[PDB]
């Protein structure tokens, strides 16, 4: 039932700053935290970041702080990716993930876009 | 041998359920809350030699209460004026004062009034935080969440304040209280104790940290979830008041627009010179509290350095300590006050913090529905007591750990204080043997 | 009035015997918050009902005609009826309470028809 | 718990008669459906508190102090004691039950004073 | 069914005595008015289970083992029994009502845990 | 008006009208009525009655 | 509009306020000729049902 689209990608140039961007469908949007990974070829997955949808707080990874930049438009329900300054290794395949978590904590990603 | 069935009544033995609870109330209120329900007073008994588990995060009642809270506003902000006919566009210069760009809007615009003819033109005074840039000219403006929602100002004389509440079980249901002092969130307590209502919880709004709350009992008392490393929030309780001073210095004027039988309020004009609102905190109380707190903390966290950032991205909500103090919502800089770090191995000095205010204010928990503040006149000052904080960590790396502010999520701060309690449900009709028969 | 109430958990099964009443007197006392107090209602004739099915009408401790099963477990328990506490052996025999009823309900049919039967021999 | 709820009937008076139990046992259980409820909570004790009036407490079946009258038709019934089945004697017997109520109230009446006043001799 | 409810007001404690059925029979019956009933099946049970922690189980009459105290006053009342008429009395009484009740409740301690371990002899 | 307050219509097929109306008590209270012709407002009454 | 229009007779312009409550903007939408019920005068004006 929920579905997580995905837009922006293809070629990109090098050293430019690049978006993408993501829509959530069927599920109440405050209530689960984003997760944004990606897979070099060749490598396996590792994650970039996450965000919470309902304050906008973020937290990155720590090789990553000063490139990435995540946020979000709640009316439209829809996430943005923004990465900055693109060198040769970022050729990759990029997912949004959505993640289960209780109360207090963060469990297992369901759904993959 | 010779053993019979026997039944007793009234067995004291009790089950975990969920349940709706009850609420009390007090005799002096702003006048659905101000006059019910019952105002009891309380008595307290200890149930000697009693051991039993509590878990502060799968407790109920504390979304039960939420769900209250958002329900009371509901119903508080329902006979009020809806600002629809204020959408229109604004054209603003906003050079009046000796300064314009601290509040940026000084604005016209036509409204109806009181003859439904032709709107007529008025000019009110706005902060550039509620107003936001349409395309073109940069001269015309609109209302911040007008695209989104509608917005509905409040009514000054019915002002909802931190009430204490009391929360009362029903009948063949009792709260257990847990009154043990290094109690840890979760796990058994042998000091267990019951009471037939709680105390006087008030509904507190904050965030990055809380305050008008209780005070813990031995040292600083540090709460969270066990399940993973990965937390969302972490509680600290702090054992030792520590004092804010909050003042707006400006004395406003407020205007009346009137709209049938409302009358919109807005601001008119503020009185002398203009000077940026501020917040007060005792230093060595403040760095003095921040050591024990990060000494304490590395009891959980063996090897690694403490060090402290303010939060990064989001809203106004979690990037500042955003508050409300009489009628008037306040959001305050805090990036000088988690400047801190640490290896692993009495009112001397003030720091002061410059602020911000806004009229139009979400709902705490929610987008799409907007309230509007009416403006307050004179000047503003608050006194409070922090009593605890809502952190949130990094990843970091190897020798370091990192610990930033945090806390958008209002129902962590009443998870703050409903740790102690728990709701049961009695069973009081357990079977026994007995050495006896029945009469034949 | 609301004195002592669940106080007696902690002890024994005979201390808590005099001081049952205590625990059997309770049924005290938005805005639809009235819902709750019917379920108190509900609830206590679901007991109470129950206990006339049973023949133990009204009094708080009674006997009845149906003898003990070592199927339901065959604890000592008399020197452990001065210890136990409580909670346990509700946890202990929870595992029978849904069968013992009906030999209960079984029981006084027996017990009235035998009953009706000898008086109707007038 | 549901089960041969009403199924006694298309039997006897007497073969019901070990089954009035299954019967006895039943007070289970837009938005405003709430008040159904209340409804069961207050005609099963307008029936039970009716049984505390003539004297018949608590038990299912018993006897009392008032005899029969042939005014409420005469019915030989001994052999229709166990043909029947139920409903036609509910609508024979329907001519005369607003009456015999008066009659057992006053008979309990009778039992209460006289037994009053003989322990009242102590 | 309401006739003669309260009408014996007027009269003595033994001619109300007979007519206390009359007045025990009562339990009868914007849009929100539903509330009311649910009260008037509380205080009822309020009453009613209030009796069965005294051992005056469903009889509308009954005497106890607890013995008079001139504590609650020593009127002769002998006279008086045959005039009073009711409210005076209950004025009077109404300084001790609430201390008598505890004394009640031991009492049938004392009896339920003193007959409890008679047939325990068993 | 209607620099005060808004003003709603009345249908005039719902018309209301001095039906009379008779209070009834609920399950245990009663209803004291005082069938004495000379009663002041205020004091005793030696002619009760109830409903 | 299309290929065919007598099968569904409405392809219909209109002004809407939006999100300013400044001046009406001029749109256009698409609809069933059940639904749409033809106004007096010239047949090009219309009205919902
Ligand atoms: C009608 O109602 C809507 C909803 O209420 C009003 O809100 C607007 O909605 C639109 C559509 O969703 C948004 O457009 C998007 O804006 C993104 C960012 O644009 C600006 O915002 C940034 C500030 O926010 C964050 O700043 C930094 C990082 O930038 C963070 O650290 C921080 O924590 C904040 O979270 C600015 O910094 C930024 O520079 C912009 O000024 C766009 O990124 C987004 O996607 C686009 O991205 C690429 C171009 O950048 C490209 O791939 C595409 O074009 C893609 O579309 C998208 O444009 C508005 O931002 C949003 N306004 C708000 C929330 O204020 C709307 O205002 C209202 N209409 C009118 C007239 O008022
Ligand atoms: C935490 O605790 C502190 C300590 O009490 C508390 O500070 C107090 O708050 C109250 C209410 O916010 C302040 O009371 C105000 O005092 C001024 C001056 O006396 C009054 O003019 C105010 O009256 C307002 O409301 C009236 C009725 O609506 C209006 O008629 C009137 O015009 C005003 O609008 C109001 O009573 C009090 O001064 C402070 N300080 C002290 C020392 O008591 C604080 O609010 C608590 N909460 C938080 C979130 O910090
Ligand atoms: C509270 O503690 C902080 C941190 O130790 C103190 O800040 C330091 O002050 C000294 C001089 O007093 C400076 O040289 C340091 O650079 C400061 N460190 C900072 C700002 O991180 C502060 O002075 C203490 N305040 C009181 C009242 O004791
Ligand atoms: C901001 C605003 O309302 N401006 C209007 C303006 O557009 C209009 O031409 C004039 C005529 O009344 O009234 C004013
Ligand atoms: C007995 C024990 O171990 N702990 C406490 C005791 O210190 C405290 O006085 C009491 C309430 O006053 O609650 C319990
Ligand atoms: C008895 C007395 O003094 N007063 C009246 C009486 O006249 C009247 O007939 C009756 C109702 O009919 O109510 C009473
Ligand atoms: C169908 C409709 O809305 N037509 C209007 C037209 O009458 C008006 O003259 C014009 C000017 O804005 O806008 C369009
Ligand atoms: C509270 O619980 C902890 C958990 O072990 C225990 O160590 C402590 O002694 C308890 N407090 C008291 C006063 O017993
Ligand atoms: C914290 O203090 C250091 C001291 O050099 C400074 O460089 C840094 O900018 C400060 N950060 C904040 C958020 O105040
Ligand atoms: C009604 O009350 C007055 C009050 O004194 C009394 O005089 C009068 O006799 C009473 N009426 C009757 C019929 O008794």
């Amino acid at each position: 039932q929920v579905r997580l689209a995905q837009y922006g990608g293809g070629v990109k140039r090098l050293g430019a700053t690049m978006t993408l961007s993501c829509v959530a469908s069927g599920y109440t949007f405050n209530d689960y935290y984003i997760h944004w990974v990606r897979q070099a070829p060749g490598q396996g997955f590792e994650l970039l970041g996450y965000i919470d949808p309902a304050n906008g707080r973020p937290d990155y990874a720590g090789a990553l702080r000063e490139r990435l930049s995540f946020y979000r438009d709640k009316s439209m329900e829809t996430l943005y990716m923004d990465l900055r300054s693109l060198r040769y290794d970022d050729t990759a395949m990029y997912y949004c993930v959505r993640n289960v978590g209780t109360a207090g904590s963060l469990l297992h990603y369901d759904h993959w876009g | 041998e010779n053993l019979w069935v026997t039944v007793y009544y009234g067995v004291p033995v009790w089950k975990e359920a969920k349940t709706t609870l009850f609420c009390a109330s007090d005799a002096k209120a702003y006048e659905t809350h101000a006059c019910v329900p019952t105002d009891p007073n309380p008595q307290e008994m200890v149930l000697k030699n009693v051991t039993e588990n509590f878990n502060m995060w799968k407790n109920d009642m504390v979304d039960q209460m939420h769900e209250d809270v958002i329900s009371l506003w509901d119903q508080s902000l329902k006979p009020c004026v809806k600002l629809t006919p204020l959408c229109v566009t604004l054209n603003c210069t906003n050079a009046t004062a000796s300064n314009s760009s601290i509040i940026e809007g000084m604005c016209s615009f036509n409204i109806t009034t009181e003859l439904r003819d032709k709107r007529e033109k008025k000019n009110a005074l706005f902060y550039k935080l509620d107003i936001v840039q349409l395309d073109g000219n940069s001269s015309q403006y609109r209302l911040i969440n007008c695209n989104t929602s509608v917005i509905t100002q409040a009514c000054p004389k019915v002002s909802f304040d931190p009430i204490p509440i009391h929360y009362c079980a029903p009948a063949g249901y009792a709260i257990l209280k847990c009154n043990n002092k290094t109690f840890t969130g979760t796990g058994p307590c042998n000091n267990v104790s019951t009471v037939q209502c709680t105390h006087g919880i008030k509904p507190v709004v904050s965030t990055q940290l809380l305050l008008n709350g209780s005070l813990a009992e031995g040292e600083i008392i540090i709460r969270s979830e066990n399940i993973t490393k990965n937390v969302k929030t972490i509680i600290v309780h702090l054992n030792e008041s520590v004092k804010i001073e909050c003042t707006r210095p400006n004395n406003k004027t407020r205007t009346s627009i009137r709209i049938p039988g409302q009358w919109f309020y807005a601001t008119g004009q503020v009185i002398g010179d203009i000077r940026e609102a501020y917040c007060n905190i005792n230093e060595s109380k403040w760095n003095e509290t921040l050591q024990r707190v990060s000494k304490k903390l590395k009891e959980y966290f063996p090897h690694k350095n403490i060090t402290f950032q303010p939060s990064s991205g989001g809203d106004l909500e979690i990037t500042t300590h955003s508050f409300n103090c009489g009628g008037e919502f306040f959001y305050c800089n805090t990036s000088s006050l988690f400047n801190r770090t640490y290896m692993a191995n009495n009112s001397t000095r003030t720091i002061t913090i410059h602020c911000r205010i806004k009229q139009i204010i979400n709902m705490w928990q929610e987008v799409g529905r907007a309230m509007y503040a009416p403006p307050i006149a004179g000047n503003i000052t608050c006194i409070s007591n922090i009593t605890g904080l809502l952190l949130t960590r990094d990843y970091g790396k190897n020798n370091t750990e990192t610990f930033r502010p945090g806390g958008g999520n209002m129902k962590d701060n009443w998870r703050s204080e409903l740790y102690k309690y728990k709701v049961v449900k009695i069973e009081p009709l357990g079977v026994a043997p007995t050495r006896c028969k029945r009469r034949v | 009035v609301f004195l002592g109430f669940l106080g007696a958990a902690g002890s024994t099964m005979g201390a808590a015997s005099m001081t049952l009443t205590v625990q059997a007197r309770n049924l005290l006392s938005g805005i639809k918050q009235l819902q709750a107090r019917v379920l108190a209602v509900e609830r206590y004739l679901r007991d109470q009902q129950l206990l006339g099915i049973w023949g133990c009408s009204g009094k708080l401790i009674c006997c009845t005609n149906v003898p003990w099963n070592s199927s339901w477990s065959n604890r000592n328990l008399s020197e452990i009826w001065d210890n136990m506490t409580w909670l346990q052996w509700d946890k202990e025999i929870s595992n029978y309470t849904q069968i013992i009823y009906g030999l209960l309900e079984e029981s006084q049919n027996q017990q009235e028809k035998n009953e009706q039967d000898l008086l109707a021999l007038d």
